[PDB]
């Protein structure tokens, strides 16, 4: 059964770093990628970055000076480090499966708020 | 980047009828592009990927096609769980770009 | 023949290899590369009486029939020279009967160890299709 699920801190002041884990279960990290998306309140999809089975990761141009995703295989875990924070970085956090060029899982999401 | 230009951002429909969503890109993608539905408070789930395969278990009344680069979704005869937005992405190199998405809602 | 990249993409997509059974091309060029290197005459003797043949390097003991594997089940139903071509069509042949599902291409250890997970896309880029 593929499942995704995200824990993250929920509130954030802009002098911390965000981390947010993406456990999966199901599949191995080393055969598929894990990608990253936020949505702010009421917004469309926005992409972050992914890292694929390999390792090798890819980021958004605007946001990659802040950002670092990696993954621990035998925790079955994958980790978005996120830093210098604004408040337009309040969202729910999703990380979704690539299988082949197309997302084919996604997690539940977790909310974070940017505060002052 | 490639961008998307998503279109309409909004449609009102009834039930039966059959509507367009439309997204056009600023480069070739290479009919690497997908389509995922979001229903209010859910995840994203895929509907069609590499612009015309339907994902397992969606209906085929969904239907997707275009090239170089502007795409299209069709449904066809939408039913009562069909309301809600949708979203495509292209998949063409890095980095990946959304769409603005498409609230469908009920007339 | 020792095919380029994009010459074999080409080749692979006028056969029908672009999406089969939900396989980006990419998957197939990039199994070839790890398989036979690009070439047509690859071939390698296996621990045990099989011998794989060609640019996907179909084996002797169940898919082609080279008359010299003990247990030949020949699944493609076609001779292991007939995929030794420089025409691929023999070989994508039998790897569409090979290929009946979403996860056929586990079929190539090759694929499976060093294809899937990475990005695939990259040995298609650039190329004119």
């Amino acid at each position: 059964q593929v499942q995704l699920q995200e824990s993250g801190p929920g509130l954030v002041a802009p002098s911390q770093s965000l981390s947010i884990t993406c456990t999966v279960s199901g599949f191995s990290l080393t055969g598929y990628g894990v990608n990253w998306v936020r949505q702010p309140p009421g917004k469309g999809l926005e992409w972050l970055g992914m890292i694929w089975g390999d390792g090798n990761t890819d980021y958004n141009s605007a946001l990659k000076s802040r950002l670092s995703i990696s993954k621990d295989n035998s925790k079955s875990q994958v980790f978005l480090k996120m830093n210098s924070l604004h408040t337009d970085d309040t969202a729910r956090y999703y990380c979704a499966r690539e299988r082949d060029y197309r997302l084919d899982y996604w997690g539940q999401g977790t909310t974070l708020t940017v505060s002052s | 980047d490639i961008v998307l230009t998503q279109s309409p951002a909004s449609l009102s429909a009834s039930v039966g009828e059959t509507v367009t969503i439309t997204c056009r890109a600023s480069g070739n993608i290479h009919n690497y592009l997908a389509w995922y539905q979001q229903k209010q408070g859910k995840s994203p789930q895929l509907l069609v990927y590499y612009t015309t395969t339907l994902a397992d278990g969606v209906p085929s009344r969904f239907s997707g096609s275009g090239s170089g680069t502007q795409y299209s979704l069709k449904i066809n005869s939408l039913q009562p769980e069909d309301f809600g937005s949708y979203y495509c992405q292209h998949f063409w190199s890095t980095p990946r770009t959304f769409g603005g998405g498409t609230k469908l809602e009920i007339k | 023949k020792v095919f380029g990249r994009c010459e074999l993409a080409a080749a692979m997509k006028r056969h029908g290899l672009d999406n089969y059974r939900g396989y980006s091309l990419g998957n197939w060029v990039c199994a070839a590369k790890f398989e036979s290197n690009f070439n047509t005459q690859a071939t390698n003797r296996n621990t045990d009486g099989s011998t794989d043949y060609g640019i996907l390097q179909i084996n002797s003991r169940w898919w082609c029939n080279d008359g010299r594997t003990p247990g030949s089940r020949n699944l493609c139903n076609i001779p292991c020279s007939a995929l030794l071509s420089s025409d691929i069509t023999a070989s994508v042949n039998c790897a569409k009967k090979i290929v009946s599902d979403g996860n056929g291409m586990n079929a190539w250890v090759a694929w499976r160890n060093r294809c899937k997970g990475t990005d695939v896309q990259a040995w298609i880029r650039g190329c004119r299709l």
